[PDB]
């Protein structure tokens, strides 16, 4: 079985957060629980709630009224609904299909429950100030909400990279990411720091490029 | 609510050690219990189902045991790929409640970080920003104190400081430090310093560099 | 006996 959560990644507080979970490989009328599981920042795990392959539904009473989990049997999903969100409903959200001592994840869905705007993030290039090795930089600042995902030359450069969690720092993000190459590769090859934020449509490319003396 | 109580959220071990992982259940569970394993940037996975049994592809050196109220997982012969969060779970009634999770940190020999910085970039300071960021790459242990100096003068306020989890390769840690001021401070000074402060050496690694440039 | 212990 393969289960796949999608919806938005940015809710209004006290709106409702609605996530699908898509599932393919196996049928979710023919058998298991359904479930609903969250992950807090902190990384404390919370199960939410299942439906049956009958549609029958239970919610954990630490949600009260709450939540709703509901399916399409065309469609093989099924979906969660909570209601009146706040920001400590801030969490990564996982579907997961559970029954004959079998346990299955999808990968998750971060949901950010923020009233602040969504911020395209400024990708600025950190060249070595004016040995074996050389490292650079990129600094990626100011976007909201998560997540960016950072690659180096297009992701042919993995080896020598450290990409470090982001940050908030007043409203907005800051994450930060370096390589260390050979000190003769670069500048005469190029290094380019590749910068996405779907929330903004955000796609960068910044060429580090060598200071002026 | 049965709260499964896992005993310790940090442990350190060594590769080649035994390391037993304890959950308490609140009331009887019997033999209804899992362990999960969650790597950085992974969802949880299914390790040990009914206490005894390991999961399909889980390696030998993984065992677990206990009923009742008390349950054990065991790393026999540790391995830098077991670097992760381990939580246990009850599948006795719903709602379904797990462990607070307890992450393993390998040990390593002490080593020095390699400190690159990087005076703000051309584009950030025609946009009218200015950040100094300072990397610290491939050190043990964790805790590494950063000070940033402007003209020789601390600066706490504004500095962001951010860690990647430890490599399971070669058991370090690599951190960030970004210092961010206004345009107009960061003219109003000539020298900009970072001095990592670590076990390693009773003398801080210095890395600086002027305005001038 | 409920979760990944029950039986279907």
């Amino acid at each position: 079985v393969q289960l796949q959560e999608s919806g938005p990644g940015l809710v209004k507080p006290s709106q409702s957060l609605s996530l699908t979970c898509s599932v393919t490989g196996y049928s979710i009328t023919r058998a298991y629980y359904w479930n609903w599981i969250r992950q807090f920042p902190g990384n404390k795990l919370e199960w939410m709630g299942y439906i049956l392959y009958d549609g029958r539904s239970d919610y954990n009473p630490s949600l009260k009224n709450r939540v709703s989990i509901t399916r399409d049997t065309s469609k093989n999903q099924f979906f969660l609904k909570l209601n009146s969100v706040t920001a400590e409903d801030t969490a990564r959200y996982y579907c997961t299909r559970e029954g004959n001592y079998r346990a299955y994840w999808g990968q998750g869905t971060l949901v950010t429950v923020s009233a602040a705007k969504t911020t395209a993030p400024s990708v600025y290039p950190l060249a070595p100030v004016c040995g074996s090795s050389v490292t650079l930089g990129c600094l990626v600042k100011g976007y909201f909400p998560e997540p960016v995902t950072l690659t180096w030359n297009s992701g042919s450069l993995s080896s020598g990279v450290h990409t470090f969690p982001a940050v908030l720092q007043s409203d907005l993000y800051t994450l930060s990411s370096s390589v260390t190459v050979t000190s003769s590769t670069w500048p005469s090859q190029s290094i380019t720091c590749n910068v996405a934020h779907p929330a903004s449509s955000t796609k960068v490319d910044k060429k580090i490029e060598p200071r002026v003396p | 609510d049965i709260v499964m109580t896992q005993s310790q959220k940090f442990m350190s071990t060594s590769v080649g050690d035994r390391v037993s992982i304890t959950c308490k259940a609140s009331q009887n569970v019997g033999s209804d219990v899992a362990w999960y394993q969650q790597k950085p940037g992974q969802s949880p996975k299914l390790l040990i189902y009914s206490a005894s049994n390991r999961y399909t592809g889980v390696p030998d050196r993984f065992t677990g045991s206990g009923s009742g109220t008390d349950f054990t997982l065991t790393i026999n012969n540790m391995k830098s790929e077991d670097l992760a969060d381990y939580f246990c779970q009850q599948y006795s009634s719903y709602p379904l409640t797990f462990g607070a999770g307890t992450k393993l940190e390998l040990k390593r020999a002490d080593a020095a970080p390699t400190v690159s910085i990087f005076p703000p970039s051309s584009e950030q300071l025609t946009s009218g920003g200015a950040s100094v960021v300072c990397f610290l790459n491939n050190f043990y242990p964790k805790d590494i104190n950063v000070k940033w100096k402007i003209d020789g003068s601390e600066r706490q306020n504004g500095v962001l400081n951010s860690w990647t989890d430890q490599d399971s390769k070669d058991s370090t840690y690599s951190m960030s430090s970004t210092l961010t001021l206004t345009k107009d401070e960061y003219e109003r000074h000539n020298s900009y310093t970072c001095e990592a402060t670590h076990k390693t050496s009773t003398s801080p690694i210095v890395k600086s560099f002027n305005r001038n440039e | 006996a409920v979760g990944i212990g029950a039986v279907f």
